[PDB]
């Protein structure tokens, strides 16, 4: 009952590099689709497969190929990636096709960024800033802030951990990153998140707060020639402890 | 315009012999085939020259993909039917969808299915329901009627899309579909009087016999309207002569708004 | 299971006349299921070059086909259409009149 | 063939909003609405193909074939309705044509506005000073910085489930020596009663 499962969630590519995106469905559907979603426009069909054993071009097939390997699987192939193919890719399936009312079921999406040079790939700096004493006395609440700054591309997942357990209530993470230099096309990004707790929760000295950012970057086979450290996929985190004073 | 219709058939065979296709789908405008597809070619192809000349390759490529999906669904549906009938051997599954644009501007629309050449399920697009002929059909009726959106989609397609396709194809083939070739009609003796017509288009024609001014329906033999192979049709009607009493026999032919009377001396 | 036997009709395209080029038609209709064998006969022998329409579909779920051949009718030559179907225990020969 | 819907709409929590979709297509086999939360997959909301209004919970979808027009109606808006809403139409060839989507922004109802700008504690591992503008009413807009070395994020609605409490906040930071929370949000129009606790 997984529905539509596509991988990977994030991928950096150099111009010219090959990529295959995987998609499987466990709903016994017959029709499968590959879309790309880009700002300012509706979903565009790249390729589709009306039934097992047949496939055909969509609206934007150039630079891509597909394989309906079996009834469950529909892979998408970028043989020689181009920057124009920077997009979020969605796999979808439907019970049949050529039936007016049947809806689409979508996978989670795959964010591809294709770059001329990997030398502008950067992991985030992560820092946690402890609540304002003025806020505590004025509101009886305490807001921690996490800043993840200087990363590129925008392939990050930020999470808050309290006492070894991930939390979501009281958390607000910016839905979109901030361009640190809004005028530059390759600008590195910033992202802020807040965790707000009761003053009494913050004032417990055994409470431990941690902000962690998973960054998806380079891998072993990506070539690196810069003086700085290779920006591999990694977790960067920062912490704070509750203060009784 | 005269009345015109557009319709598509599908045929599935569960265990066909050596060369026969598992699946065939053909469209018609009036009596003229316009499109074809089967499980061997796996391609949608024109069957009329005015369809080839007016529909870009993008049309045939798209519907070719849809028909490959429709082919697989027909196989799954037929397998389910034959399983529920508990039938062995080879059996047929059929579908017909279409619409009519009548002379007065009114429209009709229809969708039905058959198993082994007999009615199975018949769509009522006014009550939005399926008529089941037996309990295998009843099981399918319940599953189909639970998907109310698809019923509404089928009503819209029959009433709006089908009619729009038909008007489009009618303009494409208007030199064929909207022409008139009046019949050549004669009477001869073979004892019965045979009233014979040939060379006419469209195939719709009404031939009957009168005796002293009265029509004699039970006494008349009506021949089929048959194709002659050149785009025109032929037909006939017979009536038995009374050897004991003379009568005033006359053949009456109605075709495309023209009435014709051949009085036999 | 209702199987429907073919109706077979043999006729000429235009009214026939000896020495005038013509087309001999065999229209086989109303049968079910769809598999069928149709031959045109001249003096009892099967004509070689014989054309046919594609399998066609009727509203009542039966099928029909038109087999035809070009010919010149001569008073000595007899013509027939030979049809076999699952509903026929052996071919049915319908002679041209 | 075009599908048009507004780029963005903003409404208040608890109210009603109507998202329009107009289409011009070669034929019509139905209109779909999909909900897509930010960073997530679209999910199916509604299908219309005949004329009229269909209801599904708080959402209803209307269709007029003759006007080539549909709307998605959301009643009693909640924060969880913040999402993009995609309309899509099947044409005569059963091609799905997608509109560009409407981003729906929901303003929380702030029962007890307490606007303030607080200085967060420095971190020994960072050179940044960090300021938090928080607890203001939803009519307030947070402007981007006019200083290239000051970074200001847009407002974020957080929900403290335990206390059924919602609050707006925006964050500003910089490593400049002259950066001060008292002037961090100077380029925004902030409430007159905004509380500025005294520095140390
Ligand atoms: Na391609």
């Amino acid at each position: 009952n997984a529905g539509v499962t596509q991988t990977p969630k994030f991928q950096v590519l150099k111009t010219g590099q090959s990529m295959t995106l995987q998609c499987a469905q466990d709903m016994n559907h017959n029709s499968m689709y590959w879309y790309r979603q880009d700002p300012g426009m509706g979903l565009r069909l790249i390729y589709y497969s009306a039934s097992e054993g047949t496939t055909d071009k969509g609206e934007v097939p150039n630079g891509y190929n597909v394989s309906r390997l079996n009834k469950r699987e529909f892979s998408l192939r970028l043989e020689s990636a181009a920057p124009s193919q920077t997009s979020v890719y969605f796999c979808a399936s439907s019970v049949w096709t050529g039936e007016g009312s049947g809806e689409l079921f979508f996978g989670e999406g795959s964010r591809l960024t294709v770059l001329e040079d990997l030398k502008n790939v950067f992991p985030p700096e992560v820092a946690v800033f402890e609540p304002s004493e003025a806020e505590i006395s004025h509101t009886q609440k305490a807001t921690l802030v996490c800043l993840a700054t200087g990363f590129y591309p925008d392939h990050v997942e930020l999470s808050w951990w309290v006492n070894g357990k991930e939390v979501h209530s009281g958390v607000c993470t910016d839905p979109q990153p901030l361009k640190e230099q809004p005028a530059l096309n390759d600008s590195r990004y910033a992202l802020s998140s807040r965790l707000r707790v009761s003053a009494t929760f913050w004032q417990n000295p055994r409470n431990h707060f941690r902000c962690q950012v998973q960054f998806y970057g380079l891998s072993e086979n990506d070539e690196w020639t810069q003086d700085r450290a290779k920006p591999v996929t990694q977790i960067v985190s920062a912490e704070a402890w509750g203060r009784a004073d | 315009m005269r009345t015109h219709s557009l319709r598509y058939f599908r045929l599935g065979v569960s265990d066909p012999i050596h060369g026969v296709p598992e699946f065939i789908s053909v469209g018609y405008v009036d009596s003229h085939p316009i499109t074809t597809y089967d499980s061997v070619t796996r391609q949608k192809e024109p069957r009329a020259p005015w369809m080839a000349e007016n529909l870009a390759p993008d049309h045939w490529e798209r519907y070719t993909q849809l028909l490959r999906g429709w082919q697989q669904m027909f196989k799954v549906e037929l397998k389910r039917l034959q399983r529920h009938y508990n039938h062995s051997g080879s059996h047929t599954y059929q579908r017909m969808i279409g619409c009519e644009l009548l002379e007065d501007g009114s429209t009709t629309g229809f969708l039905q299915y058959a198993y082994d050449g007999q009615d199975f399920l018949i769509f009522n697009k006014d009550t939005l329901s399926w008529l089941a002929v037996d309990n295998v059909a009843h099981t399918i009726k319940q599953a189909w009627e639970a998907n109310q959106h698809e019923l509404l989609y089928q009503k819209n397609w029959l009433e709006e899309e089908c009619i729009a396709w038909l008007k489009r194809f009618l303009e494409y083939g208007k030199d064929t579909l909207q022409r008139t070739e009046p019949p050549l009609v004669r009477v001869n003796r073979k004892t019965a009087l045979f009233c014979k017509a040939h060379g006419f288009y469209p195939p719709e024609i009404y031939m009957t016999w009168m005796k002293n001014g009265e029509e004699i329906v039970q006494e008349i033999d009506y021949g089929d309207i048959l194709p002659s192979g050149d785009g025109t049709y032929q037909a006939w009607a017979s009536i038995e002569l009374d050897p004991q009493s003379s009568n005033l026999y006359s053949c009456h032919v109605e075709h495309s708004g023209v009435h014709m009377v051949l009085q036999v001396p | 299971m209702i199987q429907r036997t073919p109706k077979i009709q043999v006729y000429s395209r235009h009214p026939a006349e000896n020495g005038k080029s013509n087309f001999l038609n065999c229209y086989v209709s109303g049968f079910h299921p769809s598999d069928i064998e149709v031959d045109l006969l001249k003096n009892g022998e099967r004509i070689e070059k014989v054309e046919h329409s594609d399998l066609s579909f009727s509203k009542d779920w039966s099928f029909y086909l038109l087999y035809y051949t070009e010919f010149t009718p001569t008073e000595k030559d007899e013509y027939a259409c030979r049809v076999n179907h699952v509903t026929l225990s052996q071919p049915k020969i319908v002679k041209w009149d | 063939q075009n599908i048009d819907q507004p780029t963005e709409m903003t409404a208040t929590e608890g109210a009603i909003v109507q998202i329009n979709c107009t289409y011009q297509t070669s034929g019509f086999n139905g209109l779909f609405w999909y909900q897509q939360h930010a960073g997530e997959a679209p999910t199916f909301l509604s299908y219309n193909v005949l004329d009229g209004l269909e209801e599904k919970g708080r959402f209803s979808s209307f269709l007029s074939r003759s006007k080539g027009y549909s709307y998605l109606l959301l009643k009693e808006l909640q924060m969880k309705d913040s999402a993009s809403y995609l309309c899509a139409v099947k044409d005569s060839n059963y091609q799905l044509i997608w509109g560009a989507g409407t981003k729906l922004i929901i303003k929380p109802d702030i029962q007890n506005p307490d606007p303030a700008v607080y200085q967060l504690r420095d971190s020994k591992s960072s050179d940044k000073s960090v300021c938090l503008f928080t607890d203001f009413d939803s009519q307030t807009n947070v402007s981007q910085s006019k200083d290239s070395d000051v970074y200001i994020t847009d407002k974020c609605v957080l929900d403290m489930r335990s206390m059924d409490f919602k609050s707006n906040s925006a964050v500003a930071w910089s490593n400049k020596s002259d950066f001060a929370c008292a002037n961090a949000f100077n380029n925004s129009i902030i409430p007159e009663d905004t509380f500025f606790p005294s520095p140390e």
